[PDB]
């Protein structure tokens, strides 16, 4: 299951439901482009980076040994955070390891002549075929 | 202490008016 | 100010040939 | 026993009478933001994610209908005293009486894990489970270096570890006991060396 | 307008003269104060903090440097268990990368034909953080009976390094094979980006976004002065905020450390500082046109990652400095590395060094480059003006010498065996001479109407214009070096004149002249003079090196010459031999 | 034509050479080549999310108009055979556009000769056979293998097929057909909304060639006039209704038209409209983005009125204008109007600052890879290099255009009173 996410409004979220081979590395990549954002949308330290959200596993791992049916109200309080389905399988929520990403980033110190720059080269333009268009030949 | 942002007035909007109006217009 | 430069001679002209 | 992601991490599950999900969503954020001292205010749609088939209801489920399930987590929010301070005042006794004492922010801190939770869910109440009870389960996992704490002392203790001792238990508590692990997998039945003989020992198939 | 044009017809080769002469005294007044600046923090992050050094274990350093030593004597390589049981000991989480490799031909200075290894790293997880950055602290080991002092020292600081809280940043310790073999079989492993074609062991852990590191040569018990090296693969450099922190730990430690070998004091006194300080310039232009990875630290730029290399000489002289000072400089190094909250932005990363506290910014040297491209610049506008006073005649040369250039780049590489059939030479040597013979070839041109000759000089002098430029923007050195030999005869060149002399001047400053010249002024900088005959074997030595460089670490030096700067050069070639 | 065919032959031949080299995956993502609009690799994703059941518009990596999945559907394979024939047809178009264009302007110049209507001794100034006989070959010549189209269709780009669509609608135009001439317009204004502004050179030219005075008191120019506007606006609503039903759903209009017109993605390119909207002050975002997109449109209101009885040149001038000022450019688009060139180069000798401006069009365009690399992998350049880099490019676009126009004008006016 995957949904596309949208610019600002709305993250990537992408669902897969794997079976991993015994004595087994399974390699799961994906390709991704890093976005210019405008220069008020970075965070205070941009040079930072930008933290991907750490990855979520949920798996039955199997177990040496079956477990008996336990009762929460006679059993240790670490024993009793996931409910217990089969007796040779237990439930694991793994978390992997934030990624720390940079984006390529504006000056940040170049509003007012980044402005003054394009502005000239459009007028540049303008001024250009103003003139051409406007003024006419005469002899000397 | 630190700087804020301030633009470069005598610097920049002279120089790249300049480069527009007496390039064009005026003469 | 460059657009307006041109703009502001040629209405300048209009108004001396009226 | 408990694993959560770095940062904060806040999945909800909305009962199915609620219509607008999203909208009390951001309200029970920013209250749990007010509640805890933490910047949870930053949950938006922006983070906010719907799982479609992981984070299933931790206690009793009629059904489950993701359509009133949120995910958030935020990976660069930090924890500290100022977050740990609400999180031990919630508890009855208060950090005055029981296991409470032993929590230290200067100790707690000095570790490669720290991990604060709160998780609310519906139990059974009987045996039978014909009812719905209302569960509360504060935690908070560390796990202590061995090289930063210990520094060559090769030897463990509630007073190295959490710069106190146990002295009374807290009397609203029904049960307050501690269980220190002392399984070798290696050695033919034999078990760790713990200096005060346990009340009693317990041996069960835990986490397989 | 007509009268402008006049007025640069007539005084073109006047307006030329002063522009090259300009640049060469521009360069040359790099080293003076009103260009040159002392460096300065610029990050307050590392300005703003200190440290405090407790690094006591000189003993363990020296200790396990020994034993490593009689374990790499026993087992004839890196001694893989001796590591991976000493930084358990010590408490990294230890890992092992086996990588392998096949030269395009035997390298007779290294000694290596196919090259197989395995990297040791142990990283140290920094507490209280997520493993989501790194610092790297890596020791290149090559079969030399070498570094095992700096692998002691390593050990050491990782020892010390473990029982503390303050890191916010995981530590990698990683101890190459194959000297920079290893260093880029790691990093290409790291990153999972396949650049050079190395086989190798996928990667089971790391330590996060990797963002700064030091390598470290060590070879004697006590130093007696320090080294840094900052100049990387194609010409690249880091951060000057990293020269400027280990800089400021020798004020700190009382050390004395020197850059390029060479210790500039701040004297700066006007009858003799300027000479020590253009002698430093110049052997950075130098090393920085060779576009080689001089340490360790040059394959770690081109993934963003600010890089030193820290190499200790003993040299007789008297006061000898110790292992504990320099893991204190070490350790206060990294500290100060872990104080940072981001990625090195500040300071600057294009520069050229005058001496260890001095340096001149981008925009206080290219005036230099800019000025010997505006001969290109006036010499190609008289050209057309002259043209305005034949595609026929352009493609044949043109095709001819591209394909020269082509040639040059491709063949020497394959035919080794082919050539090593019929010839008595060996696969090594069958190279470097394909090369010289392909370059002789198009020195012999086999296919040879003013306007003709015009326009393929005014398109080879466009052409020319266009690499110097691109080739000073990535690399000043480089450019610069190879603009100040061919701009004067790209210039001069023209049928009409003394065809004897232009030919010898075409000659004498092509790149591969430009290269034995640089030879030449390289060695009588370190004071170190050179016959004919064994600067001929440097030159040999050096074309090898060049062409298995760029198939070894990708350097471009040798893709970007025979491919860019070898058919322009055929082009005036051609120009002064018009038809 | 034999020259014609071997032209063909070697620009086929040089592109399945660079399509089979490894470079192609190099030219495939460069910013200047492609662009968010014209992407290959997001002709694929979009491809993939449809088999995914997700619309491809409810992401942010695909902007491609529906005719455009569809073709692709079905030509997933042979996308580089796809590419080439594009190039080829854009080739073919031109090619056969221009050798009308020729015939036409001789007749005219026959026409006012023989009025005398031009100066007594003008006869250096005067078009010949002789001259005109190669510039259609010359027109393909410069496009084929011009280094900008070539790394626009080695890289994949649908840019390709948008300068199809509007050498396609040249050619109509130039050739009568007055139907296709608007349904070609049409779809080109619908892979890119900027080349609707072609509307008025295309009626301008077919009203000159049907011999229709083009005055306010006249009727049949309205009539004319009317006729074309409405076959325009149909075939373009006629195409929008259309493919709103190969997803059934309105979300393409945005996803492709918002994203023109609002320029959200400020990804780094040729263009002018990347860094001015990184770095600005968000309380005239909405004012300097209507004004950019109005400067588009701005000028050809006044180009028809003083181009009115030259058409072509209004037509080449425009494509210029767009290829420059459009929201996410791209080095296919210039090269484009760069394809008119051999059509204009009788205009040599009026030109001044040819050479300066082909030297520093070159030199930027050398200058977009290596600087692009500084500050995106080597790390020691900013994004001031770039941005520097992309106002010199545009500069040296604005003066050779309005050079170009300049030297149209001078020798009109030499014809009209007098070479000396
Ligand atoms: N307690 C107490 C405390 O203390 P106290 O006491 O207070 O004290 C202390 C303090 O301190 C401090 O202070 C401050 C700081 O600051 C910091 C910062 O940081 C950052 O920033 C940074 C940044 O980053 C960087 N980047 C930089 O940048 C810069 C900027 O900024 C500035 O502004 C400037 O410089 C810029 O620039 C500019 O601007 C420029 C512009 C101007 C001018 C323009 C021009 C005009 C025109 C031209 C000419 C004309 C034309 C005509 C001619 C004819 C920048 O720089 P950069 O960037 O570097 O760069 C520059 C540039 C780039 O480059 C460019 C180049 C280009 C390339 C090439 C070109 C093209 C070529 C072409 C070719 C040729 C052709 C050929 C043809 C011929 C043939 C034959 C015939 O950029 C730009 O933009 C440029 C422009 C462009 C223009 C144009 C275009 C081009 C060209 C054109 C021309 C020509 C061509 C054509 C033609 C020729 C020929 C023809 C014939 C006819 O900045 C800064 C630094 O400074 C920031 O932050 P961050 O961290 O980042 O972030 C944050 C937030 N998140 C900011 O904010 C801050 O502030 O500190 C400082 C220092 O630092 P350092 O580190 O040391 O340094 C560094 C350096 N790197 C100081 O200073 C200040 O004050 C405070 O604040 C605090 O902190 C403390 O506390
Ligand atoms: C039944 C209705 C059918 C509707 C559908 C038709 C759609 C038509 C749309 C566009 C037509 C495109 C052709 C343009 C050619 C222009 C060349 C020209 O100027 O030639 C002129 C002749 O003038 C014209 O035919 C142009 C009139 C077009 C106006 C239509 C507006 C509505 C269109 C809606 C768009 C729908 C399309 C949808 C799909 C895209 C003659 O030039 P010459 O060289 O042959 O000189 C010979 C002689 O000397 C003059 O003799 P004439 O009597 O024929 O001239 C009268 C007048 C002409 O002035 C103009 O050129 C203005 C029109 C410009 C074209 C606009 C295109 C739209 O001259 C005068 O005397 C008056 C003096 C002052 C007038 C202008 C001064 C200021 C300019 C503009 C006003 C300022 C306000 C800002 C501008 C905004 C506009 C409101
Ligand atoms: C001829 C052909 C044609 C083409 C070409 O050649 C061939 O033409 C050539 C020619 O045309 C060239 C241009 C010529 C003009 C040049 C101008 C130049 O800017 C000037 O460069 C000077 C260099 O000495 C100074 O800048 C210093 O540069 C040092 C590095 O070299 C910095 O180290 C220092 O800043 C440091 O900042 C931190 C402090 O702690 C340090 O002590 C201080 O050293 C800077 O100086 C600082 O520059 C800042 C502006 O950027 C401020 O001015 C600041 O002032 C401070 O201001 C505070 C208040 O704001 C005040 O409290 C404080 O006291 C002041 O110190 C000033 O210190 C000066 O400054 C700055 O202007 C620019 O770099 C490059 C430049 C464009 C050139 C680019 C390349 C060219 C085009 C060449 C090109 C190839
Ligand atoms: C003849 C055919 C083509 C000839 C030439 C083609 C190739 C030319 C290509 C590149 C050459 C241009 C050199 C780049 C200039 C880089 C300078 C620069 O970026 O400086 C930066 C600051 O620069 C600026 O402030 C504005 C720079 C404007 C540059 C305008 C001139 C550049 C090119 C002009 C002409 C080049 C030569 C032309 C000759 C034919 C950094 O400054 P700093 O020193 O780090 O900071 C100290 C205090 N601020
Ligand atoms: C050719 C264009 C101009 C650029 C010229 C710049 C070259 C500067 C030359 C020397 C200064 C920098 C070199 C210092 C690095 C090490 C010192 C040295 O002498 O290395 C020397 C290396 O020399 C070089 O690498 C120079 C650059 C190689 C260029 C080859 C490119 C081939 C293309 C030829 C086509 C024509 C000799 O190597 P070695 O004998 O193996 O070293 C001893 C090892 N035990
Ligand atoms: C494969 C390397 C080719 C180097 C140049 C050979 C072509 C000679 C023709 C014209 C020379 C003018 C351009 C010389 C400027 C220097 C180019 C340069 O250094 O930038 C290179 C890329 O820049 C370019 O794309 C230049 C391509 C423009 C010409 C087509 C760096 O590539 P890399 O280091 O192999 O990528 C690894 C990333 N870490
Ligand atoms: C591959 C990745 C980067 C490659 C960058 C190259 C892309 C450049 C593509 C287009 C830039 C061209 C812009 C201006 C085009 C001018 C159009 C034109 O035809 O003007 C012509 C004038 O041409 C010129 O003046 C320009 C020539 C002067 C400088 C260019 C030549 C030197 C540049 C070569 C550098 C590279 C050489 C390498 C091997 C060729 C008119 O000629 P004509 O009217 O037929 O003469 C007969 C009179 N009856
Ligand atoms: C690249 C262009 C500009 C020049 C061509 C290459 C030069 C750098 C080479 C070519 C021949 C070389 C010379 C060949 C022979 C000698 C003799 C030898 O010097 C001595 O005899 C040392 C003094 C003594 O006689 O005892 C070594 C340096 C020198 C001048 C060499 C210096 C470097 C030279 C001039
Ligand atoms: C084939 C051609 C002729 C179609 C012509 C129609 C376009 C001019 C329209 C159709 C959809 C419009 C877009 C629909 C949605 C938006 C989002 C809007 O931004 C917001 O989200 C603001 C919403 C609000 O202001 O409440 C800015 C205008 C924009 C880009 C519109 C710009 C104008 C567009 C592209
Ligand atoms: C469609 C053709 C025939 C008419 C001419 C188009 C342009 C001259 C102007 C007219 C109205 C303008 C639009 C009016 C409203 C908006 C919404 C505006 O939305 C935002 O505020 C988001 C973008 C941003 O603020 O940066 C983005 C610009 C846009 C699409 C404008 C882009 C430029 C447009 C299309
Ligand atoms: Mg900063």
């Amino acid at each position: 299951h995957y949904q596309p996410a949208q610019d600002r409004l709305q993250p990537h979220l992408l669902e897969m439901l794997i079976q991993l081979p015994a004595n087994s590395v399974t390699k799961v990549s994906i390709q991704f482009e890093r976005a210019l954002l405008k220069w008020t949308e970075y965070t205070p330290d941009p040079n930072h980076g930008f933290y991907v959200s750490p990855s979520v596993l949920s798996a039955l791992v199997p177990s040496m040994v079956a477990a008996k049916p336990v009762d929460w109200e006679e059993s240790p309080l670490f024993n009793s955070l996931f409910p217990v389905s089969d007796g040779s399988n237990y439930f694991v929520r793994l978390y992997t390891e934030p990624l720390l990403v940079n984006l390529p980033t504006p000056d940040f110190s170049m509003p007012y002549n980044v402005i003054c720059l394009t502005c000239t080269v459009v007028a540049v333009c303008y001024g250009s075929f103003y003139n051409l268009l406007t003024r006419t030949f005469h002899i000397e | 202490g630190t700087t804020q942002l301030r633009a470069t007035a005598t610097t920049l909007i002279l120089c790249c008016l300049l480069i527009i109006l007496p390039c064009f217009i005026l003469p | 100010l460059p657009m307006a430069v041109p703009i502001l001679l040629s209405l300048v002209k209009i108004f001396l040939e009226t | 026993f408990l694993q959560a992601p770095s940062g904060a991490e806040l999945w909800v599950w909305f009962q199915d009478t609620v219509t607008d999900v999203d909208k009390s969503w951001k309200e029970l954020s920013n209250v749990l933001s007010g509640i805890f001292c933490a910047s949870l205010n930053f949950i938006d749609s922006t983070n906010t994610v719907t799982p479609t088939a992981s984070f299933k209801p931790l206690g009793l489920a009629n059904d489950t209908d993701h359509y009133f399930l949120r995910y958030a987590v935020l990976p660069r929010e930090v924890v500290c005293t100022e977050n740990l301070t609400p999180w031990k005042k919630l508890l009855p006794c208060s950090s005055k009486a029981g296991l409470s004492v032993l929590l230290k922010a200067d100790r707690l801190f000095h570790t490669s894990y720290h991990s604060q939770a709160v998780h609310i869910r519906p139990v059974c109440r009987n045996a039978r489970c014909t009812s719905i009870s209302w569960e509360l389960r504060q935690t908070l996992s560390v796990v202590f270096d061995a090289f930063i704490t210990g520094q060559g002392k090769k030897d463990w203790s509630l007073f190295r570890m959490f710069s106190r001792t146990l002295t009374e238990p807290c009397p609203l508590a029904s049960e307050s006991r501690v269980y220190v692990d002392i399984t070798t997998y290696n050695q033919d039945n034999e078990t760790l060396e713990v200096h005060p003989p346990p009340t009693t020992t317990y041996q069960d198939v835990i986490l397989g | 307008r007509r009268a402008l044009a006049r007025l640069v017809l007539r005084l073109n080769a006047p307006l030329c003269v002063l522009s090259y002469v300009a640049g060469i005294a521009w360069f040359l007044a790099l080293v003076f104060p009103p260009l040159t600046q002392r460096t300065y923090m610029s990050e307050n992050a590392m300005g703003s903090t200190m440290v405090e050094e407790q690094f006591a274990g000189g003993d363990r350093a020296r200790a396990f440097a020994r034993d490593f030593a009689a374990h790499r004597k026993k087992s004839g390589a890196l001694p893989v268990a001796w590591l991976e049981r000493t930084m358990r000991s010590v408490g990294l989480e230890v890992y092992t990368q086996s990588f392998s490799r096949k030269l395009p031909f035997p390298d007779e200075t290294h000694e290596r034909y196919m090259v197989s290894g395995t990297n040791v790293y142990g990283i140290l997880r920094a507490p209280r953080a997520a493993s989501t950055e790194s610092l790297v602290l890596t020791v290149p080991c090559g079969s030399d009976s070498t570094n095992s002092q700096a692998v002691g020292l390593l050990l050491a600081l990782a020892a010390h390094f473990r029982g503390q809280i303050y890191w916010a940043k995981d530590i990698v310790f990683l101890v190459t094979e194959h000297d920079l073999l290893g260093t880029e079989a790691w990093l290409e492993a790291y990153h999972d980006v396949n650049v050079t074609g190395m086989q190798s062991s996928p990667l089971q852990g790391r330590a996060g976004a990797i963002q700064a590191a030091v390598a470290l040569e060590l070879s004697s018990d006590v130093v007696t002065s320090l080294d840094v090296a900052v100049e990387g693969l194609n010409g690249q450099l880091p951060n000057l905020d990293l020269l400027n922190l280990f800089q400021t730990f020798c004020q700190k430690g009382g050390l004395l450390c020197t850059l390029q070998g060479k210790l500039q004091p701040e004297d700066w006194t006007s009858l003799d500082g300027p000479l020590q300080g253009l002698q430093t310039l110049l052997l950075m232009v130098l090393r920085q046109a060779s576009g080689r990875p001089h340490g360790s630290h040059g394959l770690f730029l081109r993934y963003r990652v600010e890089a030193l290399t820290l190499r200790g000489i003993n040299s007789f002289r008297q006061y000898k400095y110790d292992l504990v000072a320099v893991g204190k400089a070490l350790e206060g190094m990294f500290r100060k590395l872990n104080h940072l909250l981001e990625r090195l932005h500040q300071s600057f990363f294009l520069y050229l060094l005058p001496g260890l506290s001095r340096f001149v910014s981008i925009g206080l040297y290219m005036p230099a480059v800019g000025f010997l491209l505006l001969v290109l610049g006036l010499k190609a506008l008289e050209l057309w003006m002259q043209l305005h006073e034949g595609l026929a005649s352009l493609v044949a040369p043109l095709l001819i010498s591209q394909a020269m250039g082509l040639a040059l780049y491709v063949l020497p590489v394959l035919g080794q065996h082919v050539a090593t059939q019929h010839f008595p030479v060996a696969e090594a040597e069958a190279v470097v001479l394909t090369l010289l013979a392909i370059y002789a070839a198009g020195l012999a041109l086999p296919h040879n109407p003013d306007r003709g000759w015009m326009a393929l000089k005014l398109v080879a002098l466009i052409y020319l214009a266009l690499q110097l430029g691109c080739i000073a923007l990535t690399n000043f050195s480089l450019g610069f070096l190879l603009a100040t030999t061919m701009v004067p005869t790209a210039a001069l060149a023209k049928p009409h004149g003394p065809r004897t002399l232009y030919a010898a001047l075409l000659v004498l400053t092509s790149p591969a002249a430009t290269l034995l010249g640089s030879l030449f002024l390289w060695r009588e900088l370190q004071e170190a003079p050179l016959s004919l005959a064994e600067g001929w074997q440097l030159f040999l030595a050096a074309l090898a090196q060049g062409v298995l460089e760029h198939h070894t670490y990708g350097a471009l030096l040798f893709p970007l010459l025979s491919l860019g700067l070898y058919p322009c050069w055929l082009l005036f070639w051609n120009v002064l031999f018009w038809k | 034509a034999a020259p014609l065919v071997l032209v063909l032959v070697v620009a086929v031949t040089v592109r399945a050479a660079l399509f089979r080299s490894s470079l192609a995956e190099f030219i495939s993502e460069r910013v200047e080549v492609v662009s968010p609009l014209s992407s290959w690799k997001r002709v694929v994703e979009g491809l993939s999310l449809l088999d995914l059941g997700v619309s491809p518009y409810s992401g942010a990596v695909f902007h491609e108009t529906p005719l455009i999945i569809y073709l692709f559907h079905f030509l997933i394979d042979y996308a580089e055979l796809v590419f080439m024939i594009t190039d080829a047809l854009t080739a073919i178009a031109l090619y056969f556009a221009i050798q009308d264009f020729n015939k036409v302007v001789f007749k005219k110049q026959k026409l006012l000769l023989e009025l005398d209507q031009y100066a007594p001794d003008v006869a250096e100034l005067i078009r010949t056979p002789m001259e005109m006989r190669y510039i259609p070959l010359k027109v393909a010549l410069f496009y084929l293998l011009n280094p900008y189209t070539i790394l626009s269709c080695v890289a994949k780009s649908t840019c390709a097929i948008n300068n199809t669509l509007i050498a396609f609608f040249i050619l109509t135009t130039i050739k009568g057909s007055a139907f296709l001439s608007a349904i070609f317009l049409a779809l080109a204004t619908y892979q890119s909304l900027y080349p609707l502004t072609l509307f008025v050179p295309g009626l301008l030219y077919l009203l000159q060639r049907q011999y229709i005075p083009v005055k306010m008191k006249s009727k049949a120019f309205w009539i004319f006039s009317w006729e074309y506007a409405m076959m325009y606006v149909g075939s373009l609503v006629v195409i929008i209704c259309l493919s709103f039903f190969l997803l059934s759903s309105w979300d393409f209009i945005p996803a492709v038209y918002g994203f023109i017109l609002s320029v959200p993605d400020l990804t780094p390119n040729i263009g002018l409209f990347w860094y001015f909207f990184a770095e600005m002050f968000e309380h005239f975002s909405l004012f300097f983005v209507c004004v950019f997109q109005i400067n588009v449109f701005f000028y050809t209101i006044p180009l028809a009125i003083k181009l009115k009885e030259h058409p072509i040149f209004f037509m080449f001038i425009q494509i210029a204008v767009i290829a420059i000022f459009k929201s996410y450019p791209t080095v296919g688009d210039v090269a484009l109007y760069m394809a008119f060139f051999p059509v204009w180069n009788h205009l040599y000798r009026f030109l001044r600052n040819i050479f300066v401006l082909t030297c520093i069009i070159i030199v930027c365009s050398l200058l977009f890879p290596v600087l692009w690399h500084l500050w995106i992998y080597a790390g020691s350049a900013n994004s001031n290099f770039f941005y520097a880099i992309t106002l010199t490019f545009n500069v040296g676009q604005i003066l050779l255009i309005s050079d170009y126009f300049y030297a149209f004008l001078r020798r009109e006016y030499y014809l009209t009173h007098g070479l000396y």
